[PDB]
């Protein structure tokens, strides 16, 4: 349910 | 936050989201009060009954935000954490006492229109305000019923004298703790619920118009039910350990 | 230092919607 983050972040 | 509204965007730029990287979901409310420590609920990061012992690895900071679900590009700001302090007395066996904890940044965050540290209380602050009657204000992402949200949301909640308090539960109340709510014959209603553990319970001095950090959103029976409170974590009374934290890490 | 300060409202001095709520009750 959470739009992904920069794989930058993880 | 149940019987809360949407934030206005800017409100609460101290409001952080503890974020959990697999899989990817909220764990918790949490608070900015400087560009590299942020405020939270030991019970956030531990809690053994429910085999919760998360390690920094585990987590980022996403600051900044007014949406829930969305990546807020060029708003939002997403930290690493560099070390979780949890306060050396958090009673988790019993009655979560001292529920409390700190996150230092791997990184200083930057403050923009959105990201903003709160202040946190001094004696004459904490002994001026946290009073029965008095209103402070609780923010999160957390459930709305005992779904979720779109948006941060915000509730503006009275501080209840504490036989009250003491008076609605079977669990044993501390110093260390204060419960906020209306009552049922007040008409109004509102709560913290599930997600918003950890955020801030702020209020506004109206001594120098800034907004103070008192309480730390940490337990509650059901939520918004008529007769119970929200429970806080006080603020002041732990800012020994917090000072004493932030002096020595 | 800078703290509790919003840039959206007090840096500004724009009141947000309920903040008036907290202060009516502080007395
Ligand atoms: N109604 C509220 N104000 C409220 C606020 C926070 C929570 C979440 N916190 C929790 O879930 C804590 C930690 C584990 C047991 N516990 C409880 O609240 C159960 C009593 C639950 C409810
Ligand atoms: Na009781
Ligand atoms: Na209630």
């Amino acid at each position: 349910d959470f739009e992904e983050i920069p794989e930058e972040y993880l | 936050i149940v019987e809360g509204s949407d934030a206005e965007i800017g409100m609460s730029p101290w409001q952080v989201m503890l974020f959990r990287k697999s899989p990817q979901e909220l764990l918790c409310g949490a608070s900015l009060i400087s560009d590299r420590w942020v405020l939270t609920a030991a019970h956030c990061l531990l809690y053994p009954p429910w085999d919760k012992n998360f390690t920094e690895n585990d987590l980022l900071v996403r600051i900044g935000k007014h949406s829930r679900t969305r990546y807020e590009r060029n708003i939002e700001k997403i930290s690493m954490l560099e070390k979780i302090y949890i306060h050396p007395r958090y009673n988790w066996r019993e009655n979560l006492d001292r529920d409390i904890a700190l996150m230092k940044l791997k990184k200083p965050v930057a403050f923009s229109d959105y990201i903003h540290p709160v202040c946190l209380p001094d004696r004459e602050t904490a002994a001026s305000l946290l009073q029965a009657g008095y209103k402070g204000r609780v923010t999160g992402w957390g459930n709305l019923k005992e779904g979720q949200p779109s948006v941060l949301q915000v509730v503006n909640l009275p501080i209840v004298e504490r036989p009250v308090c003491k008076d609605s539960t079977r669990i044993r109340i501390t110093d260390n703790m204060f419960c906020a709510g209306y009552k049922p014959d007040e008409g109004k209603r509102g709560d913290a619920c599930e997600g918003d553990s950890g955020g801030p319970f702020v209020m506004k001095s109206p001594f120098n118009n800034r907004w103070y950090q008192m309480g730390i959103v940490s337990w509650g029976e059901g939520c918004d039910r008529d007769g119970k409170y929200g429970f806080y974590t006080h603020v002041f009374r732990l800012k020994k350990w917090i000072q004493k934290v932030i002096d020595q890490f | 230092a800078d703290c509790g300060l919003r840039p959206l409202f007090e840096k500004k001095s724009l009141e947000d919607k309920t903040e008036r709520e907290l202060l009516e009750s502080y007395i």
